[PDB]
């Protein structure tokens, strides 16, 4: 079964040190291997200071959220 | 550690007094004892400074002659013994056959005269007694070191039977770190009883000295007149005595608030803080205590700077044109330094003292502030931007219209709020009089309004920088993991877009420039309104008036001090005007040119030294290998040069213009 | 068997919860657990269940809500009377300037107004505590 | 001491400019300077005509400003910032019109940003939509109050980055 | 010397190792991530503190951190050339 | 199919722990004295819809309150603004509205009856200076009378403080002080009709009092005054 969020669904990042903390991204993929500490892959339209668009998060660092509306990050 | 570079000296000197950073300072007991001893040594230094001032007044100066004719006479600070001066002819500071002297711009003469000093013998006795007090302070430091050492020895020698003997580890520094007893005794004895004692001193010495006819001390010496006695142009001494009596009584009463020596009486500060709006904080935090003390000292220093000028408390102090300005500027600068100090130590508290709860928990004031630090900073930035935009724009509008020659086109907003407050204060004072206050009420015009908004801009921007540093000290969006790194570190690398000036110490460095600017604005305002009240009122609405009627016009005597025509008593001021300009310009170097260029230059110089024939065979370069100053070291050195030049180039100007 | 990141996180959570309870308990001694630090002074818990205790009133914790209310009201009345009389309806500044002594009643009376205020907050606290 | 004195008109530090000696002297000096500058050039010169125009401008300015208040000492017209609308040189009218215009600019802009929601549109402006938003921003006061009330203006702080982490995670 | 630390957020892309100017870092086998490798810092004594590893780190916040320690500066961390402390 | 995320793996959302609520630790916040400020909830606009007051005067009906500026929704909005309940609940708004209606209903008749009649021992002054005159000249009976009035008002306000109405968690109905000596209205239908009548008359009295004050302080603003 799918351990993490569904592929393509929007997840709100809960990692305090993340550039996208409390903002939402799209789940690119989730690693089903139980040995992966940070399986979920989330991409965001806003590049961070290092011009990086995607990142890897653990199952406890992302929660399911609705897609951003107009003017929402 | 033999392996060292020349940066060793700067690294050490940057933290010589950072006792918390000392190696082998194992515990808070050591920290507190070291701080207490340092405090004692500091008191000794202060007492020696007082004794030196008194000695030089007694010996090198003319106090006895000055007190006879205080109005036209000028006090002497100390003699000049400098071999470099011309020997062929007399110097401007001599009477052509007499030792060179310096005029005193500290008001210490007025202080002593209204305290009750009549003869140089009394000043000598004071010099002696303050030196003895310095001895006492140092001996008390030694005594307390010995007492604390004797308690550690005791704790080592004796042990409680139960395993909880380790609990005594916390109470070894109770005498130095207890808050309730310290608060009670400070506010009751060090403040209230000190005020009562000074009331007694006034009644016994100062009042009889001022009053020509003898009269026994009684309640007649306590009065509630107000304003300045005409003869001395100063506050009635009888009122000062009542003032201090009243404050002393109030604070003696307040000094029974906390439980100090017994638990049967008094309340606890932990308990008040727990039950009050501010949830609780690390009252034990030495940095937090230092921050609070510095904030209080800053506000009090500003209050004295304003009030010594407004209500003259010292005999004939107002008559001294220069001393008034010097005192105001001195205490304004000290107050600004203490304010920025409180902010810096609050930032340090956050960095290394505050125990933050978990993120979602919001129970303490600091955590609640950190929740909306972004809103705080954004609103402060908005206020600063508004003030700057509109002040500068109105000033530029007035500038352009005046340059085109149409004063009628200037925007001149009348200070209605300040005028209303001033009128209410004047109404209260007039009612009291019916039942003089000089400089407590001033004309107040649109120029005053613009200058006040400029000073508000300066304060808001300084607080913006300091608050940003404090609230981003632990973490930031650019550098989330800023808690691990020290209070002041160079950078975080050229990655992530570049991370120059990313530390809380770098925010202090930045806020220092602003402090100096806002203090320069305040001092310029005071000095201009003091020198030319009418011209300031009419012309201070556009910046060309400040640039021409204040700086360029009043700069003449200073620059003309020494020239091809000759020299006068302001020649020293003219040489220190230029020395400080040079120091400022030097600080520009360390502020602009950064470390890599200088490290490569140092490498080339070291290569030359190692290639020199005689020098190579003696000096390897291994020990204290020369290096360029680190990034933070150079930031600090450039800031020090900038501050020294900026601060020290003003006193020459004010002395030249007001003398 | 392989200890996966989920298993390590579970161990971390159980350790955190259990050892946090232990630290709260009396078995763990820390400088922050001294009197005057975080914990309330023994036998004088100021806040319980998110509600001020009678101990917040110090020595007045034994006063009933009724008598606290009466004292607060009486002090408010007397202090307000003294303040108004001293300031507006019986000014003393003119008499003192002439040389007479103040009306000692007004000065001692006027202190009762802030005392009345704090006595009301104490009355509310006591009443809210069921006393 | 009276409610009548609340008005800036009844103040002892100000006087009507038409009755202010300093104001009259300043304008008289400006006019003298302009006339002296004019006298240098020939009578029938274009610069002479321009100086006549400038002198007329100065005289009309004096007449217009005579009604405004100005300080006794310097006699320069002052701007009233108490909030009195029915007073010459009041700040309220310029303040109100500027606030309306600035809110117009801000609303327009925010509306374009909300409608586009794309860096590509931010770089290459969708001029039709931009003009539409600029025109639409005239009802910004009512629109903004309605959005504030209905919750479409501000988003909860939990939906945006709070800042750096100040504690251990 | 400086302190170079690596955190489990590491994905083993080797960019830090490739950007190392004095070869302080090396990839080591691991099971934490999909790449089955994590950068290590065995030769931290040679770290100069240039933070090029930090520049090259992709993760949202760096899985490799260089903490500068100016008090413990050594000749290797200072890149001394003309003078020798050995 | 979803694999049930274990508790330790379950994320802890930040939105679930607002500032106005205790954090994950569960420690209650500092006690509040003015009221027991419980966990606020957004219900202001729903309560406004449920509340009585709107009847055809503004072309509105119960469930359709008159609120063009939507000042009743600001309580719900403060959840998005700060997490601090800065703006009051519709319960507090209705309490204040009823208090103002009653005060102004008394005040208008008081102005008229002060113009018409008078009481011996009290200073003669217009309705817009009677209180100031009484304050300035307390002697005889005016001081004792004004003391009585102030004491009664303060006692009533303290006894019937709308506790927690700012949050909408007020036990009693807004404006229900229980002052029904004659028991004129007891039935629910009669209670609702009388509430509407009281609100209408109180609004009229508020408008009349504001008209009086504004007309006096700007002579031409109102014709009658
Ligand atoms: C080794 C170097 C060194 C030296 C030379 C000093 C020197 C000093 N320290 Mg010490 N200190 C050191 C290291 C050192 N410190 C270290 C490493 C720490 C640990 C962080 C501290 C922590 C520390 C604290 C916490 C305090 C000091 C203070 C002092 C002063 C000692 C007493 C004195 O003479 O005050 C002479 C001072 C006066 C005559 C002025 C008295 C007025 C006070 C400062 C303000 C009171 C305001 C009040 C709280 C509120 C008023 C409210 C009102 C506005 C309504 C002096 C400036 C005290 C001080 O005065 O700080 C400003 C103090 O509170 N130090
Ligand atoms: C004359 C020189 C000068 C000027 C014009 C400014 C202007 C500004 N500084 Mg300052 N600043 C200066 C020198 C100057 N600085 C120096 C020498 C330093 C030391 C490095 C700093 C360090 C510094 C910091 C660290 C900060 C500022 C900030 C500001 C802003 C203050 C608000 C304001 O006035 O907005 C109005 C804008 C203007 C007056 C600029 C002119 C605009 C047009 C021409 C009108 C503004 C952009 C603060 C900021 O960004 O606040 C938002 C801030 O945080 N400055
Ligand atoms: C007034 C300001 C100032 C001063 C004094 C200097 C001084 C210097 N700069 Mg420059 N510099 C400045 C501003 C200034 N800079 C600024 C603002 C910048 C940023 C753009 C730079 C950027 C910069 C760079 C990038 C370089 C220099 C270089 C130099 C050096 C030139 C060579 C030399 O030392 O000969 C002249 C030295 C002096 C005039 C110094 C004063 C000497 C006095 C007159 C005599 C001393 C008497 C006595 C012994 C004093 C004892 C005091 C003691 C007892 C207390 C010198 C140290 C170059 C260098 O180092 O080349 C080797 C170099 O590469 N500077
Ligand atoms: C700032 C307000 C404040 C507040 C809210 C409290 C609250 C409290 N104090 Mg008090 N206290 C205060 C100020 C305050 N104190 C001050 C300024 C002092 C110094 C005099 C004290 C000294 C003090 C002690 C020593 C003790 C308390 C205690 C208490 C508790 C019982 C109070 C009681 O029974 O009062 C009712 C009693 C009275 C109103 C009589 C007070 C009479 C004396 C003479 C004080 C009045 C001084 C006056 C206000 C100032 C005169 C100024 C001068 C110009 C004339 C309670 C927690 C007790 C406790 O339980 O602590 C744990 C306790 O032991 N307090
Ligand atoms: C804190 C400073 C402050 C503030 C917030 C205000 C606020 C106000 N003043 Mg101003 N005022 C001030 C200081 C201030 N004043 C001072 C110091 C004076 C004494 C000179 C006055 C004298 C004054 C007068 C005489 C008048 C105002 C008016 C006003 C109103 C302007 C907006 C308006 O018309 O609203 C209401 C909408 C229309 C508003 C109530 C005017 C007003 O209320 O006009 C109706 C008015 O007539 N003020
Ligand atoms: C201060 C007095 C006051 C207060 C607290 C309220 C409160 C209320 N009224 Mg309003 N109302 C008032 C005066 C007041 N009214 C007056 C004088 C009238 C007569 C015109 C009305 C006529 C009226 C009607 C017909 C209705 C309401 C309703 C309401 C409710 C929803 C609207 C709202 O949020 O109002 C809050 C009001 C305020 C916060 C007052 C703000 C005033 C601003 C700041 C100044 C404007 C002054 C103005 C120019 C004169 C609420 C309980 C509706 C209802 O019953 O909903 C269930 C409804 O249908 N009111
Ligand atoms: C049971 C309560 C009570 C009692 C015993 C009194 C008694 C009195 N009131 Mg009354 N009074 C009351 C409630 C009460 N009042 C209330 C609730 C209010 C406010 C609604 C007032 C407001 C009031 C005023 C304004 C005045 C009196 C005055 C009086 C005196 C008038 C003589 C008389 O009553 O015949 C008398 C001492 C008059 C007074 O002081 O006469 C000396 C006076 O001026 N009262
Ligand atoms: C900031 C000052 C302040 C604070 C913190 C409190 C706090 C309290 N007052 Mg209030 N009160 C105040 C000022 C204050 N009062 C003033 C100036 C007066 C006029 C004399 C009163 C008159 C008063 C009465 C008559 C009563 C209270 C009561 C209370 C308690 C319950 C809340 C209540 O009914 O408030 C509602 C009343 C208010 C005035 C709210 C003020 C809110 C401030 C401005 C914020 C509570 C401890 C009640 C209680 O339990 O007493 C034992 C009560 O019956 N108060
Ligand atoms: C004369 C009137 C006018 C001028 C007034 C004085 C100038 C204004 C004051 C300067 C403004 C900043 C003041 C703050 C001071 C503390 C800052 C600090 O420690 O950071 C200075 C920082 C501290 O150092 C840093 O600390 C960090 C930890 O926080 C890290 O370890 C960094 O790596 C390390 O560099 O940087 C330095 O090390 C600076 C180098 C200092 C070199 C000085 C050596 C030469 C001394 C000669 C002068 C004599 C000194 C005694 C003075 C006698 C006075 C009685
Ligand atoms: C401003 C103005 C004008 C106006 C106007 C207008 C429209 C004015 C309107 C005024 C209005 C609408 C005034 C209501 C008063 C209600 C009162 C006093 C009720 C008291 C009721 C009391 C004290 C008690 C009632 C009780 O029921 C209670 C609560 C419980 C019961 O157990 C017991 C009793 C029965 C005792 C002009 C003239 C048009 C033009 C001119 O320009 C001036
Ligand atoms: S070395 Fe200098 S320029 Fe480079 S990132 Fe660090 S502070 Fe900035
Ligand atoms: S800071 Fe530079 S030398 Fe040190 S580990 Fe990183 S890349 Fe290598």
């Amino acid at each position: 079964p799918w351990v993490g969020p569904k592929k393509g669904s929007w997840v709100k990042v809960l990692r305090p040190e993340s550039y996208w903390y409390q903002t939402r991204g799209q789940v690119v993929n989730v690693n089903q291997k139980p040995e992966i500490k940070y399986p979920v892959t989330v991409k965001f339209d806003r590049v961070n200071f290092s011009n990086v668009n995607t990142n890897g998060f653990a199952l406890w660092e992302v929660i399911e959220a609705p897609a951003p509306g107009p003017g929402e990050v | 550690n033999g392996r060292c570079a020349t940066s060793r000296y700067l690294q050490v000197m940057g933290s010589i007094h950072d006792i918390e950073s000392y190696f082998a300072l194992d515990n808070t007991l050591s920290l507190n004892l070291q701080i207490f001893t340092a405090h004692w040594g500091h008191l000794a230094i202060i007492l020696m400074w007082i004794s030196g001032n008194l000695y030089h007044i007694a010996s090198n100066a003319n106090y006895s002659l000055w007190i006879k004719n205080p109005i036209p006479s000028m006090p002497i600070a100390h003699n000049i013994w400098d071999p470099h001066f011309t020997s062929s002819t007399s110097t401007p500071y001599s009477h052509t056959t007499t030792a060179a002297v310096l005029i005193a711009y500290s008001g210490i003469y007025n202080q002593l005269y209204t305290s009750g000093f009549s003869t140089v013998n009394q000043i000598y006795k004071a010099t002696f007694a303050f030196s003895c007090l310095a001895v006492i302070s140092i001996l008390l430091a030694k005594i307390h070191i010995r007492t604390h050492s004797e308690v550690l020895h005791n704790s080592a020698t004796h042990a409680s039977q139960i395993p909880s003997f380790f609990q005594l580890l916390y109470f070894l520094d109770v005498g130095i770190s207890s808050i309730n007893i310290r608060l009670n005794f400070h506010t009751g004895v060090l403040v209230g009883f000190f005020s009562i004692a000074y009331t007694g001193h006034l009644l016994d010495v100062a009042i009889p000295a001022s009053r020509a006819p003898l009269s026994h001390t009684s309640l007649s010496y306590l009065t509630f007149f107000g304003g300045l006695k005409s003869d001395t142009a100063s506050l009635y001494l009888t009122d000062i005595a009542h003032h201090h009596l009243a404050i002393g009584v109030i604070f003696v009463y307040i000094g029974h608030l906390y439980s100090s020596c017994s638990t049967a009486l008094g309340t606890y500060i932990r308990d008040m803080l727990y039950t009050s709006a501010i949830y609780m904080f690390q009252i034990k935090s030495l940095h937090l205590a230092l921050s609070l003390a510095l904030a209080g000292c800053a506000v009090l220093t500003s209050a004295t700077a304003q009030h010594i000028y407004s209500l003259t408390p010292y005999f004939y102090l107002s008559y001294d044109y220069v001393t008034s300005v010097t005192l105001y500027v001195h205490h304004s600068y000290i107050a600004s330094f203490l304010a920025i100090a409180s902010h810096a130590h609050a930032a340090i508290t956050l960095v290394r003292d505050w125990v933050a709860p978990l993120e979602l928990e919001s129970s303490c004031t600091i955590a609640r502030i950190h929740t909306h630090k972004a809103a705080i900073i954004s609103h402060l930035s908005w206020v600063s931007l508004w003030l700057g935009f509109h002040t500068l724009a109105i000033y530029s509008h007035n500038d352009t219209n005046m340059a085109f020659g149409s004063p009628s086109k200037q925007i001149l907003i009348e200070p209605t709020n300040a005028q209303l407050i001033q009128e209410s204060s004047g109404k209260a004072l007039y009612s009291f009089a019916i039942n003089s206050f000089g400089s407590f009420i001033y004309p107040i015009g649109p120029g005053d309004l613009y200058v006040h908004h400029a000073i508000a801009l300066g304060l808001h921007v300084t607080v913006l920088i300091l608050l940003k540093g404090a609230l981003e000290a632990r973490g930031s969006k650019l550098m989330p993991d800023k808690m691990e790194h020290s209070f002041g570190f160079s950078c975080d690398g050229p990655g992530r877009g570049g991370t120059c000036d990313i530390s809380a110490w770098d925010c202090f460095y930045l806020a220092m420039f602003w402090m100096l600017n806002t203090n320069a604005w305040i001092d310029f305002y005071f000095h201009y309104k003091y020198l030319a009240p009418r011209q300031f009122s009419e012309s201070s609405t556009y910046l060309e008036s400040w640039f021409r009627d204040y700086l360029w016009f009043n700069s003449a005597p200073l620059i003309r001090a020494y020239s091809a025509l000759g020299t006068n008593d302001l020649s020293v001021q003219a040489w220190f005007f230029l020395l400080t300009h040079l120091a400022w310009a030097t600080g520009f170097m360390f502020l602009i040119s950064w470390r890599g260029y200088w490290q490569e230059l140092i490498d080339i110089i070291l290569y030359m030294h190692l290639k020199t024939p005689i020098l190579i065979d003696l000096w390897n370069g291994g020990v204290y290998t020369p290096l360029a100053l680190s990034i933070v070291q150079a930031r600090f050195i450039g800031l020090v040069h900038f501050t020294a030049g900026l601060i020290l180039t003003y006193p020459p100007f004010i002395i030249s213009t007001t003398s | 068997y392989k200890e996966t990141p989920a298993d390590e996180r579970l161990f971390e959570q159980v350790y955190l919860q259990y050892t946090s309870e232990y630290m709260k308990g009396p078995m763990y001694w820390h400088k922050d657990k001294l009197q005057g630090s975080l914990p309330d002074y023994p036998g004088r818990p100021m806040i319980r269940d998110g509600k001020y205790t009678p101990y917040v009133l110090g020595n007045l914790k034994s006063f009933s809500s009724n008598e606290l209310a009466f004292l607060s009201m009486l002090f408010f009345g007397v202090g307000l009377y003294g303040n108004l009389q001293f300031n507006y309806y019986d000014p003393q500044w003119a008499k003192v300037d002439a040389g007479g002594y103040f009306n000692v009643s007004y000065i001692v009376e006027s202190l009762l107004l802030p005392i009345s205020f704090f006595m009301h907050i104490a009355c509310y606290i006591q009443k809210q505590n069921g006393k | 001491n009276t409610p009548e004195h609340w008005t800036i008109k009844a103040s002892k530090r100000l006087e009507l400019c038409k009755d202010n000696k300093a104001y009259k002297k300043k304008f008289k000096d400006e006019l003298y300077k302009t006339e002296k500058q004019q006298k240098k050039y020939a009578t029938g010169s274009a610069v002479y005509a321009r100086f006549n125009k400038k002198i007329a401008q100065i005289k009309n300015r004096q007449e217009a400003y005579g009604d405004r208040l100005c300080g006794k000492q310097d006699g320069n017209p002052r701007v009233v910032a108490t909030g009195e609308w029915n007073v010459r040189a009041s700040v309220m009218w310029p303040a109100s019109i500027f606030l309306y215009t600035a809110g117009w600019i801000g609303w327009a802009g925010r509306s374009y940003l909300i409608r586009t929601n794309d860096e590509t549109k931010e770089l290459n402006i969708d001029v039709p939509l931009a003009l539409t938003c600029m025109a639409s921003g005239f009802s910004w006061p009512v629109a903004a109050w309605q959005e504030i009330v209905n919750g479409e203006m501000a988003v909860p702080s939990s939906q945006i980055h709070p800042g750096g982490p100040y504690t251990q995670s | 010397s400086h302190a170079v630390k690596i955190y489990d957020t590491c994905i083993g892309c080797t960019l830090c190792v490739r950007a190392c100017p004095t070869d302080v870092l090396e990839m080591v086998p691991a099971t934490v991530n999909a790449a089955k490798q994590v950068a290590s810092s065995p030769r931290v004594e040679d770290c100069v503190g240039c933070k090029r590893c930090e520049t090259a780190c992709p993760t949202d916040f760096l899985s490799i951190r260089v903490y500068l320690q100016e008090n413990e500066e050594t000749q290797y961390s200072l890149g001394l050339d003309l003078a020798d402390w050995s | 199919e979803m694999a049930t995320l274990p508790k330790h793996m379950q994320p802890v959302d930040t939105a679930d722990y607002p500032v106005y609520k205790p954090g994950p630790s569960g420690v209650p916040k500092l006690p509040q004295l003015v009221g027991d400020w419980g966990v606020p909830l957004p219900g202001s606009y729903k309560a406004c819809l449920t509340m009585v007051g709107p009847d055809v005067e503004t072309a509105c009906e119960v469930g359709k309150p008159w609120d063009p500026l939507g000042l009743s929704k600001l309580y719900d909005r403060n959840f998005d603004f700060n997490g601090n309940m800065t703006y009051p609940h519709v319960q507090w708004l209705r309490e204040s509205e009823l208090k103002h209606g009653r005060c102004a209903m008394l005040a208008i008749v008081g102005i008229f009856a002060q113009q018409s009649f008078h009481i011996d021992g009290y200073p003669e002054a217009p309705w817009y200076e009677a209180l100031k005159a009484c304050y300035d000249n307390p002697a005889g009976i005016v001081g004792f009378g004004i003391a009585q009035i102030s004491a009664f008002a303060m006692v009533i306000e303290g006894a019937y403080f709308p506790k927690d109405s700012w949050i909408g968690q007020m036990d009693r109905e807004p404006g229900d002080l229980g002052f029904d000596p004659l028991k004129l209205a007891k039935d629910a239908e009669s209670m609702k009709s009388m509430q509407l009548k009281e609100l209408k008359n109180g609004r009229l009295a508020m408008m009349a009092f504001m008209s009086c004050v504004v007309g006096h302080y700007v002579p031409g603003s109102v014709p009658g005054v």
